[PDB]
């Protein structure tokens, strides 16, 4: 009964450890230890976004590389013209408290959740001039703390209660509810072709989940803590996820283990967000430690550090086009490095 | 109760074992060219020069 | 003596 | 600059907006509603008028207080528990009818967020306490106690248990008794407010 | 060659220019880049830039001094320094006087500090501040001239005009500020001796009694020296000694304005923090 | 649901006053920079008058200044000094600008008021051009300066009336087509020579195309081509 199933689960828990093994043939450390090294990428403030007034949680760019949505917990989610430094848009909030915000690819939707347990999702284009709420998708039981939108109307969401949800924002409903997870879900992730993603929970493990059919794919581990940011590779064949213990760690879909970890002895803070670049080359990871570590994705090894916020730095991301890198934090200032 | 959570650790763990896995080194492999391939359109671990630059 | 002084009055008075 | 210089103007409008929107949610005085489940949050919440978070705001002799109960947050609390960092104070409400959350007590009071926000503990249910007492003694819930089976020393002493996991000397405890059928919760409040008031003000002008 | 009050005078003015100049601006740069304008940091951020332009000023009086004499500058500097310096020391005095007016009432009346005290409202009165020193410092630059009248410029100015400016000077620099300071931090102490500042009382106390202290010792030997200057004719055992320590006065009102960002801004915990912080940047 | 109804019209003396109003509706008026744009009775669109939002910043024509003065949820047009050339039928232009936005989207109906240099000139070569259904036609337009900024966009605006009605935005900054066009309507070019290209004529798509600046205030109007049926 029971006592069989355990011990079916941990046969099944051993013969997947020892597959993984098995296909553990070299460390990419190993095979990127030939090829030279990046240097030293030393990046400068462009520009400084002084508009927020409280924590800014999220930040997320426009799919055109200029425009960029902040979200903080005064009440406002602010869309950035980042080559001016203009405020396009301030929209007020139900719930101040946001800890997630999402910019649509086609850019006429922004999504903003939190601790209210509903996804906003606030139309940029209304005849009528002005941001209006098209929809308040709720359902979630626990805190969302992320959601990022497939297109106008499908749009993936992370909760709190151990749960991420796919959606329609026509009819407002979960059009499929992904389950499996231990904890709370504190981070999302996209594929680049929006069929697959991950999710980083706070059961020290992430996910890959199929988003047509809804189910499980590779359940993928080696955090020691809570997992606070997850992001895709941008070929889409491998994610790099930032938890609470301070390290980083890359992890492949293919080999289905982790590669290489991004971890310093002097570095204690966890990491509050992760991004690459645009060829995949740097590994942005923001820490509590009130700075951006640059890390070579595939030496391992730090490039440069973005320091120069005064608080910690809660989100973090780069452009489409990689031109520029947007850091969040939680001293109210959003600032582009290039 | 928990018999059906149970079997549905188990199903899960099953249905992620039965995928195929590839050698680390094809991966790392690929993850190299990838980067190599698309280093040149990375404005990030060059600095672009000031001409280019949207932000300078 | 003391007129020199009085007329090398500093600018801060 | 032919028309970027009106987006520029709408940009010089809404920031103006947002400074004038930041300065007036300034005034409100923020609160934090804590405690054990069916602890007396509801009855407190609900005797001052009006699952996610639920935002109750009141005015109380010129000072709008905004409590913030997070009892439907079924959650880890480490991941959340940081955007309360700004509150005036955190009301801690017990029910004394019933150790369960002493430990939550002890882990709210010495959460790095919180070392310099004062709590206001609540003991609700002080009726319902002499009640049990009188019907079976007060050692059950504290073996250690070896004292008198009196309320008036009773409650003391369990005022001295959730007080005594305060250890920072920046932060202070207001501990007190409530019959859930009173009215001076709001005045408690706003003695407790104006207190902590007081001393953030020293304290930033480098005074305190 | 040189008197030893004067050169007293030279070492003093000296120190405080080199000290006040570096403190000032380490809390200046710290308070408008690196910290949040803040309604508690408002009234220190514009003191100590009051406090950094009479430092910045002060070289001009050092050579004045060191040179006995002999303007070198025109007109419109003999009609500007001594305007900008006395601008500078009095925004300093009174800027002190709404610090403890704030104090006092942050204390004695918190609910009106919660709804209608915000920055914006810090900036106003600030600037209502700096508007009346200006007010009272333009009295020089109308009346300044120079004058030559020998083989060097002869920059000056009994009169009911100049003993009007001294003697509202005396008022509205020492008395009026010194008495709305001893009142308001009087205040403070009294309604901390009533119950629940048992942590304070002691830190505040100390304090107060310092910042009024420093206040009295820096000030009170420059406006002595103004009145009495005006009170007694020269040519006299203690007029002759008056003439000597008026430079000292002054010094000793200049090294006023060193003094005020360490009673001040690095009162701070988190001020001195950020300060040990960004001393390494 | 968005609408902008005007009044003030009728016949007034030489010499007299009267004020135009323009009652918004079913849109954020407050955040919303107001125009004024008038066509004479066998003239073209003529620019008018510029309200930003909040009254900020207020523009006048070369033959309005000191004459005209622009001012819940109404637009004033003060109008004062009237002579025999004010006559005109005015119109009540919506335009809101930030970063890709769609100035000049909305026009009022218009009101019709009876009286009894440096700028970037647009000239259209074809007055008139008869086309039948079906085709393709095209639409040119020039200009004094050229209209590429610093920054990358071209300022043409194309305005589509049909007879009888009020002018609608078909495409802005040159490239970008408005809400509700559609595609069958192509813009293009680059400095000074701007072309507006007709995919499957319609009949609906028939009337008169005016070509309008906006690099520099005041906003000339080109001379508008009658795309007239045959």
């Amino acid at each position: 009964e029971l006592d069989q199933l355990r011990q079916e689960a941990e046969q099944l828990k051993n013969q997947i450890r020892d597959a993984r093994k098995a296909c553990a043939d070299a460390t990419l450390s190993q095979i990127t230890n030939n090829i030279d090294p990046v240097g030293r990428i030393q990046m400068r403030t462009r520009r400084t976004l002084r508009g927020h007034l409280a924590k800014i949680y999220a930040m997320h760019w426009g799919t055109d590389s200029r425009l960029l949505v902040s979200a903080s917990q005064d009440g406002k989610l602010i869309i950035w013209d980042s080559y001016t430094t203009n405020k396009v848009h301030a929209i007020p909030l139900r719930s101040s408290w946001v800890m997630t915000c999402a910019y649509a690819p086609s850019g006429n939707y922004v999504a903003c959740g939190g601790l209210d347990n509903i996804c906003s999702i606030y139309n940029l284009k209304t005849r009528e001039g002005n941001v209006r709420v098209s929809r308040e998708l709720a359902g979630h039981t626990g805190y969302l703390s992320c959601c990022r939108f497939l297109d106008d109307n499908q749009i993936v969401t992370s909760s709190g209660d151990t749960t991420c949800a796919l959606w329609d924002i026509e009819t407002g409903q979960q059009t499929t509810t992904f389950t499996g997870h231990t904890g709370d879900v504190m981070s999302l992730s996209l594929a680049p072709d929006t069929r697959l993603f991950v999710s980083g929970a706070c059961d020290a493990s992430a996910k890959l989940w199929d988003v047509r059919e809804g189910m499980c794919r590779q359940t993928f581990t080696g955090h020691e803590s809570d997992i606070n940011a997850i992001c895709f590779f941008p070929n889409g064949n491998a994610f790099a996820t930032g938890s609470d213990d301070a390290t980083c760690r890359l992890f492949d879909l293919r080999a289905d283990q982790e590669l290489m970890t991004y971890s310093h002895d002097n570095i204690i803070c966890g990491i509050t967000s992760v991004s690459f670049s645009k060829s995949g080359r740097l590994l942005l990871a923001g820490y509590d430690d009130f700075n951006c570590n640059v890390w070579d994705a595939l030496k391992a090894d730090r490039a440069g550090v973005l320091a120069g916020h005064d608080n910690r730095v809660s989100c973090l991301g780069v452009t489409d086009d990689g031109m520029a890198v947007a850091t969040g934090s939680w001293d109210s200032f959003l600032k582009i490095w290039n | 109760a928990s018999i059906a959570q149970a079997r549905k650790l188990v199903e899960q763990l099953k249905m992620e074992a039965n995928i195929d896995r590839i050698k680390v080194s094809k991966a790392a492999a690929d993850l190299m060219a990838y980067c190599e391939a698309h280093a040149k359109e990375d404005p990030l671990l060059t600095p672009v020069p000031a001409s280019e630059n949207p932000f300078r | 003596r003391r007129r020199h002084f009085h007329h090398a009055l500093p600018p801060a008075r | 600059s032919a028309e970027e210089r009106a987006a520029l103007e709408r940009s010089k409008a809404i920031e103006k907006n947002l400074k004038e929107d930041g300065i007036s949610a300034a005034k409100d005085v923020k609160l934090l509603l804590l405690g054990a489940d069916n602890s007396g949050k509801s009855t407190i919440v609900k005797q001052m008028k009006i699952t996610g978070i639920v935002e109750t705001h009141f005015t109380f002799k010129n000072l709008h207080f905004r409590l913030f109960d997070v009892g439907g947050q079924r959650s880890e609390r480490k991941k959340w528990i940081h955007c309360f960092e700004d509150v005036t104070a955190i009301i801690f409400c017990v029910d004394l009818s019933d150790h369960e959350s002493l430990m939550l007590f002890d882990s709210i009071c010495n959460n790095k967020f919180f070392i310099d926000t004062s709590i206001i503990l609540f003991l609700n249910k002080k009726d319902l306490f002499g009640e049990k007492i009188k019907k079976s003694p007060l050692t059950i819930c504290f073996p250690e106690y070896t004292g008198p089976n009196t309320y008036e020393d009773a409650a003391a002493y369990i005022q001295a248990q959730f007080e005594s996991k305060n250890r920072s000397p920046n932060k202070e405890i207001y501990c007190h008794m409530t019959c859930a059928t009173d009215t001076n919760n709001a005045q408690v409040i706003f003695d407790a407010v104006t207190d902590i008031i007081i001393a953030n003000n020293l304290r930033g002008c480098g005074l305190y | 060659l040189f008197q030893p009050q004067d050169i007293a005078s030279m070492v003093i003015l000296g120190l405080t220019c080199l000290l006040g100049l570096l403190g000032n601006g380490l809390v200046l740069w710290v308070a408008g880049v690196k910290m949040k304008t803040t309604v508690n940091t408002v009234w220190f951020l514009h003191l100590t830039l009051a406090d950094f332009l009479c430092c910045l000023s002060l070289p001009f009086s050092l050579a004045h001094l060191i040179l006995q004499g002999h303007w070198p500058y025109g007109l419109f500097l003999c009609k500007l320094i001594p305007s900008i310096i006395i601008l500078n020391m009095f925004a300093s005095v009174f800027l002190l006087t709404a610090i403890s007016l704030d104090r006092c009432l942050i204390v004695h009346k918190p609910i009106w500090c919660q709804n209608h005290r915000n920055v914006r409202t810090a900036f106003a009165i600030c600037g209502c501040v700096w508007v009346v020193a200006f007010v009272m410092c333009v009295p020089v630059f109308v009346y300044r001239d120079l004058f030559i009248m020998d083989n060097r410029s002869i920059c000056r100015y009994v009169p009911t005009p100049l003993m009007a400016i001294t003697i509202t000077r005396l008022v509205v620099g020492f008395l009026v500020p010194f008495f709305i300071m001893v009142i308001c931090y009087s205040l403070i102490v009294f309604r901390m001796r009533k119950t629940n500042f048992t942590k304070s009382r002691n830190k505040t106390f100390r304090v107060a009694v310092a910042v009024v202290t420093v206040f009295f010792i820096c000030w009170t030997p420059y406006h002595l020296v103004g009145v009495l200057l005006l009170i007694t004719d020269p040519e006299s055992s203690l007029g002759e000694a008056v003439m000597s320590w008026d430079h000292m006065s002054i010094a000793l009102a200049s090294a006023n304005s060193c003094f005020n960002p360490f009673l001040y801004a690095l009162l701070g915990k988190d001020f001195r923090k950020k300060a040990r912080q960004s001393i390494k940047g | 649901d968005v609408q902008l109804v005007e009044s003030g019209g009728g016949l007034v003396q030489p010499g007299g006053s009267r004020k135009l109003s323009c009652s918004a509706s079913g849109f954020a008026f407050s955040s919303f920079g107001m125009h004024w744009v008038r066509q004479a009775p066998e003239k073209g669109l003529e620019w008018v008058a510029y309200i930003s939002s909040g009254s900020g910043t207020i523009y006048y024509a070369d033959t309005v200044k000191g004459r005209f003065t622009i001012s819940k949820n109404t637009l004033f047009l003060q109008m004062t000094s009237l002579r025999s050339e004010d006559t005109a039928m005015y119109y009540c232009v919506r335009s809101i600008y930030y970063y890709g936005s769609s100035p000049f989207d909305f026009w009022g109906q218009g009101t019709t008021l009876t009286v009894s240099g440096s700028d970037i000139v647009m000239t259209q070569a074809t007055s008139s051009v008869p086309v039948t259904p079906g085709e393709s036609v095209s639409i040119s337009c020039r200009s004094s300066k050229s209209l590429l900024h610093s920054n990358g966009n071209t300022y043409l605006y194309w305005f589509l009336q049909r007879p009888g009605q009020s002018p609608q935005l078909l495409i802005y900054r040159m490239s970008n087509l408005a809400s509700g066009v559609p595609d069958r309507f192509s813009g293009s070019g680059s400095g000074t020579a701007f072309t507006l290209t007709i995919s499957r004529l319609e009949a609906e798509d028939v009337g008169v195309y005016y070509c309008m600046q906006h690099l520099e205030y005041p906003l000339t109007f080109g001379a508008g081509t009658k795309l007239e049926l045959k």
